[PDB]
RNA sequence: GGUGGGCACUCUAAGGAGACUGCCGGUGACAAACCGGAGGAAGGUGGGGAUGACGUCAAGUCAUCAUGGCCCUUACGGCCAGGGCUACACACGUGCUACAAUGGUCGGUACAAAGGGUUGCCAAGCCGCGAGGUGGAGCUAAUCCCAUAAAACCGAUCGUAGUCCGGAUCGCAGUCUGCAACUCGACUGCGUGAAGUCGGAAUCGCUAGUAAUCGUGAAUCAGAAUGUCACGGUGAAUACGUU
């Protein structure tokens, strides 16, 4: 029984990364319940545009944060554990516990 | 009756005008010598009266206040410091604005020339 | 047995329960008159309930979350409301005239650059 | 005002050289740049030349004025008057 | 505007009475978005308009409304030389408002204990009409009628 | 945003970097009820001793790539406005402009 | 929901259907399109935001940066300590608090959204009227903290008096960070307690979750918001019309 979570900024790579995941754990038969979304995490700036005095002409900008769990039943096979590599690329974060 | 007390009122709304004696201070005067605040000063027994003038005797008010404040202040514009010395213009002594706005310290607009 | 409900208005969230019995009318584990304190909020909840002559003959349990009194109120009327219409399907066009299946969809205006409010903006002296 | 749980505060120059100054008495003014220093009670009766922003103003410390900070009786703007 | 397309949202939320009269005047007399004020002041006036007048506040309140609902009125004109004043009748639908208004300006500056007494005493005096809006009202009457040279 | 100030704040960092467990000591020694007046003013005249740009309130970050005082955030070592140029560009990951 | 448990619901977030004048009646050059109706959660670009054509004002910026020239080289380049940008006979712009009874206090009581946190948040108990102090849990955060929303409702009181309104100014003593609160910080305790009775000429914003009113968060930041950006609670009146 152990417990994963996913971090990216962008929803497309953790969704790929979380089908993945679910694949390879369940394709060597070890049992995975289905991931949940936890919120996420928005965070904005407003920024002035000119490089002197115009305060009302600014720009909105926003980062997201996007956050996936995953847990497993019946350990039996750990590949995923040698599989970083194939687990992360570029821009996704996994944490792992309870192993 | 203190210094003129008024009545119709209730005990310490009225205990608020003896020049030394607020709202709080008066509710612990009020409960030191146990009287009802609610009641009005007018159904007010004089057995408590006296009690009443005991307590505001303890500390001060109006003439002894006059004195401290005076002396206190006194004691600012002689010695030099800037806070006395700005005590002596009407300026403002805290470090608000000068530049406007420091109106209850000047009074009038007293116009240039006119 | 039972039927099941749900009413959104202004950020707010409402599950209805819709059971026979005798109306015991409880909100979040609370009685009706105990939550709504002198306001217009009783009568308005029970509208669609007393529209059908129906107050009594079913008990209602419902949790709301979310919002402010009035749009807990509302929030309310639209959930039995649905879950009337979950049991009479025949008064359809009754509660379209009466007005309460549509959903509210009104919602807080953001803040935008350059105003105080939505919409109100500084004053613009001419010189 | 500070906290209470440092009292004074004076700048350690200053201090040895006016701690040197109660040994012996009182006997010429001390030339001052820090205004922060807080006078000590056990100072009266020296002269102190402040620094203003151009000149060293000189001042006699007595008794009555020992709770105030050193540049507090120095000032630094004129205003000889609109008119 | 110019396009006449602005609908017309219908609001009737009288909690018990059932009115739709007493609902306009709920919104006219709302401030500050503060509703639960304005149905306490209003029904304080009801009831003691009620405790007052043995007849039903319902129709007293009607009836005061009614004699405070102007029929004509006077309206500046921009003639292009000179400034001229012509009298118009009343809109079916503005008389309520106009009468609801100045009924709740009249009745916010009595000077007694609360608007309770003060909307009672309003609408005892309008029900007759010995209040101030009526003279008022009358007031603007005898406008458009010393106007009656232009009328149109 | 001049070269000498560059260096100069460098200075600032460099020295407050280089101590950074001494304030901690005599603070902690100052902080401390339990501590007597005649451990209070020993550490207090070592406070004093010590160089004054060694400290936290001595500091003001700028921008890393022009040293720009104002218009810094510190989620980014950026300035306000080559923030923009980099965001356009798109080498701040993750950031696109917003509406909700 | 304290536990077993459930996948019912809400909720969270990904993928999708839905509204396209689609159907009916009337008009219209039997065109485009217009006026109502059904269904519909939503009907006529549903609501809001981002998106700013060719060009104009030799508009602003050489002080964010870059850059053609011209300028100083014992200084127009550097280092350090104090002072000023927070001064003050006056005038102007932009806001906050008020001038009270659709309220001021007192007691208990109800419901939101959004967000920040490991050189951080910083709880419990205990000590202080208080600002605060010891202490250390838990949290790399849908879990722990920031942190109890307020206006609203009820009950008691004040009775329109410059007042149980209003809070500037001022005196005394404090608390917190910072090496250091005099010039020149913010809050706390006691007391004094001002102008202010809704404001001329003139002038401003706003068409529906809008105006009005009540609270909450973030950035900058050792400390310093009545400013900026953002989030919700309650919730209007009016549009005959285009001279
Ligand atoms: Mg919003
Ligand atoms: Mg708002
Ligand atoms: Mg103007
Ligand atoms: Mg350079
Ligand atoms: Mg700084
Ligand atoms: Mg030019
Ligand atoms: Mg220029
Ligand atoms: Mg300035
Ligand atoms: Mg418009």
């Amino acid at each position: 029984q152990i417990r994963i979570r996913l971090k990216a900024f962008d929803h497309r790579l953790i969704d790929q990364s979380t089908q993945e995941i679910v694949e390879t754990a369940k394709r060597t038969g070890a049992q995975v319940r289905g991931p949940i979304p936890l919120p996420t995490r928005k965070e904005r700036f407003t920024v002035l545009i000119s490089p002197h005095v115009n305060k009302d002409a600014r720009d909105q900008y926003e980062i997201r944060t996007h956050k996936r769990v995953l847990d497993i039943v019946q350990p039996t096979d750990k590949t995923v554990d040698a599989l970083m590599k194939l687990d992360l690329a570029a821009g996704v974060e996994v944490q792992i516990s309870l192993g | 009756a203190g210094v003129n007390i008024p009545d119709n009122k209730h005990t310490v709304i009225s205990l608020t005008y003896i020049y030394g004696v607020g709202r709080t201070t008066a509710q612990s005067i009020c409960a030191a010598t146990g009287v009802n605040p609610a009641a009005k000063i007018k159904d007010l027994s004089d057995e408590q009266i006296d009690q009443l003038r005991n307590e505001v005797a303890k500390i001060t008010t109006e003439g002894d206040l006059r004195r401290e404040i005076n002396m206190n202040i006194k004691r600012l514009m002689d010695l030099g410091c800037y806070r006395g010395l700005r005590h002596r213009r009407g300026l403002p002594v805290r470090g608000q604005r000068t530049k406007t706005n420091a109106r209850t310290r000047k009074g009038p607009r007293k116009p240039i020339r006119k | 047995t039972q039927n099941y409900g749900t009413g959104r208005r202004k950020t707010a969230t409402a599950r209805v329960f819709l059971r026979p019995g005798t109306g015991k009318i409880s909100i979040n584990n609370r009685g009706l008159d105990q939550f709504f304190g002198r306001e217009t909020a009783r009568m308005v909840v029970r509208q669609p309930l007393e529209l059908t002559e129906t107050v009594e003959k079913f008990d209602i349990f419902v949790t709301v979350v979310g919002g402010g009194v009035s749009g807990q109120a509302g929030a309310i009327r639209h959930g039995i409301t649905r879950a009337l219409i979950e049991y009479d399907e025949t008064l359809r066009s009754s509660l379209r005239k009466a007005g309460y299946v549509t959903r509210d969809a009104r919602e807080v205006e953001r803040k935008k650059v350059g105003l105080r409010k939505a919409r109100k903006r500084p004053q613009y002296s001419k010189r | 005002p500070r906290s209470l749980k440092k009292g004074p505060f004076i700048d350690l120059h200053l201090l040895k050289k006016v701690e040197v100054a109660v040994e012996k008495n009182d006997r010429k003014p001390i030339k001052t740049w820090s205004r922060r220093s807080m006078i000590l009670p056990h100072m009266v009766g020296l002269t102190i030349a402040v620094h203003n922003g151009r000149q060293h103003v000189p001042v006699l410390v007595n008794e009555d004025m020992v709770g105030h900070k050193l540049g507090e009786f120095a000032a630094t703007r004129t205003y000889r008057g609109h008119a | 505007p110019r396009r006449r397309v602005a609908a017309k949202r219908e609001v009737l939320a009288d909690p018990k009475y059932g009115s739709q009269i007493l609902a306009k005047f709920m919104n006219h007399v709302m401030e500050s978005g503060k509703k639960a004020v304005a149905e306490r002041i209003v029904y304080g006036a009801l009831d003691k308009v009620k405790e007052r007048g043995k007849a039903d506040p319902l129709e007293t309140f009607e009836k005061a409304l009614d004699a405070i609902a102007p029929l004509v009125e006077v309206k500046s004109r921009r003639v292009g030389g000179a400034t001229y004043q012509v009298p118009v009748e009343v809109r079916p639908s503005r008389r309520n408002a106009l009468a609801m208004r100045w009924l709740v300006d009249f009745a916010r500056k009595r000077g007694e204990k609360s608007m309770a007494l003060r909307l009672a005493g309003e609408l005892l005096d309008a029900a007759e009409g010995k209040g101030a809006a009526v003279k008022k009202r009358e007031d603007v009457h005898r406008m458009a009628e010393a106007n009656k040279a232009f009328s149109h | 945003a001049k070269e000498s100030m560059k260096n100069r704040e460098l200075k600032r960092q460099l020295t407050v970097a280089k101590y950074a467990k001494k304030r901690a000591e005599l603070k902690a020694i100052i902080a401390n009820p339990n501590s007597s007046a005649e451990e209070r003013w020993n550490a207090q005249v070592a406070l004093q001793k010590q160089p004054r740009d060694a400290s936290a309130s001595r500091l003001r970050n700028r921008c890393r790539l022009t040293g720009r005082p104002h218009g810094f955030y510190r989620k980014f070592g950026l300035s306000r406005n080559k923030l923009r140029e980099a965001a356009m560009r798109g080498d701040v990951p993750g950031l696109v402009k917003a509406s909700w």
